[PDB]
């Protein structure tokens, strides 16, 4: 069956996701609350704790950026191992500062919660690891869309959006992260190894996936990365620079010039072909290779 | 710059698609539909293999992803997240969030394949005599007509046959005394079938 | 016999349907 979260069975799940060890499967609610299953072994109750928003480590990273009031948000979730495993955990937090009327800022962080128990160690359901994000998430207001650990094991992307609310228009931003194996808990780095801008709005992130190298065997390079923008142009870009190396236009819906935009990209072995699902349902399978 | 060819498209469902999985083991597509629908597509012939609800709940937001590493599909919705696996060559998607009841009387769906499914009439019919039994009679009609349907599909394409499964919506006590019942009238009798595991 | 990619004395017939694409036996 399928087990919800919590006991109450009333919290809605706000993202899910897999990393680098993705045994263990996480899910986040709206609220703060966070359920790890072991969907490897048979389905049980492997570990259940609630995040809470005035940790120290995230009230002094906030009183670095500038009654308190904070509440802070899940919108990506990834689990990531070299040695216990770590959940990495892309929050966002709001919280009311004055004017220099208080405003409502937004600012992504990521938080690294420990997984496995006890047998001075952290005890599981405590933060690890604050990593603040650069100076550019912060100020267009973004927020942790996608997490993926690369194919080498050593690096992570990190793939942002404009947040809603509830100028120049940018697509996101591409983050790539150097893993930190320097103690016995998997850690992050404070210098990003990589920053990409998306300065076309158009080209919005919405969907990723990794190619791995040996299909093409038919600074080391890190594979290359299939992307769906908003308005259906698949890029094929070089993980080590994100230089446009293949583009694919959207086809054209049937009976009219209307764009079929792509919105979400696989990659199918049988077929060794990226298959892409379109805006009216179809699917279109890409030939890379000739 | 890197050449792409283009070798055509294939149309699945006109009410569009937002999300998409890969199961590499059996070479199936899980094409994520704009209502909530899972449509499993074969990647071999172009010939689409089953369709699935997931028997959750209507006006939800279905987002479905695969795992390579652990050969698993989790399905997250808005209140509960399911996981599933390969059985016998098929996924079985149309229980996959079920949500688990708290009481014996609440119905239940029930999912089987079509071996399974024709061994149990066989057993039912020929060897096995639960007739005493509360809800024999809706058990037996409700097997006759999923066999029934399902045949018509058997002959045409096997795939798509063993994709097919045939859902029960029947009450979790009815069905636990049936199969109680089943189990003790064929260890009663020494006879080792298929319709018994 | 090579799996087909979809698209986007005499043998038996379903041997004989995937002729051309053979890649072993009859044996």
């Amino acid at each position: 069956p399928a087990q919800f979260p919590c006991t109450d069975g009333t919290d809605r799940i706000s993202c899910f996701g897999s990393g680098s060890c993705p045994h263990f499967l996480a899910a986040a609610t709206k609220r703060g609350k966070i359920c790890i299953w072991d969907v490897s072994k048979l389905m049980k109750v492997h570990l259940k704790f609630e995040i809470n928003a005035y940790d120290p480590a995230i009230v002094q990273q906030l009183i670095l950026s500038g009654a308190m009031e904070v509440s802070l948000d899940i919108t990506a979730l990834s689990i990531l191992q070299q040695p216990f495993p770590c959940l990495l955990a892309g929050g966002l937090l709001t919280y009311k500062s004055p004017a220099t009327p208080l405003v409502r800022r937004t600012l992504p962080v990521l938080l690294l919660y420990s997984i496995k128990e006890s047998d001075v160690f952290p005890k599981p359901g405590t933060l690890v690891q604050c990593l603040r994000l650069p100076k550019f998430a912060e100020e267009e207001n973004l927020c942790i869309d996608s997490i993926t650990p690369c194919a080498d094991g050593i690096h992570l992307l990190v793939g942002l959006r404009t947040c809603p609310v509830e100028r120049n228009v940018s697509g996101g931003y591409l983050v790539l992260y150097k893993m930190n194996y320097a103690t016995r808990i998997v850690t992050l780095e404070e210098e990003p190894i990589k920053i990409q801008h998306i300065k076309d709005p158009q080209d919005t992130i919405t969907s990723l996936i990794l190619l791995p190298p040996d299909i093409l065997d038919n600074i080391s390079t890190l594979g290359h990365l299939v992307i769906t923008t908003q308005g259906g142009y698949v890029k094929i870009l070089d993980l080590s620079n994100f230089e446009i190396l293949a583009k694919v236009e959207p086809p054209k819906k049937e009976g009219t010039e209307e764009q079929d935009t792509f919105v979400s990209v696989i990659y199918c072995s049988g077929t060794d072909r990226l298959c892409a699902c379109t805006k009216g349902g179809e699917l279109h399978f890409l030939q890379i290779g000739g | 710059e890197w050449l792409v060819l283009r070798d055509g498209c294939m149309h699945c469902d006109a009410d569009g698609l937002h999300s998409l999985s890969y199961h590499p083991a059996l070479n199936a597509i899980l094409a994520v539909t704009s209502r909530g629908t899972i449509k499993v597509i074969d990647g071999t012939s172009g010939a689409t293999l089953q369709a699935s609800a997931l028997s959750a709940k209507p006006g939800g937001q279905v987002k479905c992803q695969y795992i390579s590493a652990v050969d698993k599909v989790i399905f997250v919705d808005d209140y509960a997240v399911g996981c599933r696996k390969d059985l016998n060559g098929i996924l079985l998607l149309d229980t996959a969030l079920q949500t688990p009841v708290s009481k014996q009387d609440d119905v239940v769906q029930l999912e089987l394949p079509v071996t399974e499914a024709q061994q149990l009439l066989s057993a039912c019919l020929e060897k096995v005599d639960i007739s005493s039994t509360e809800g024999y009679d809706l058990f037996i009609t409700q097997l006759k007509d999923g066999l029934k349907n399902t045949s018509h599909e058997t002959a045409a394409n096997h795939k798509v046959a063993k994709w097919a499964t045939v859902t029960f919506h029947l009450p979790h006590h009815v069905l636990k005394s049936i199969a109680s019942a089943i189990v003790n009238e064929l260890k009663k009798i020494n006879q080792n079938v298929a319709a018994l595991p | 016999l090579k799996n087909k990619a979809p698209g986007l004395l005499r043998l038996c017939p379903f041997l004989e349907d995937h002729k051309e694409d053979i890649l072993c036996g009859p044996v």
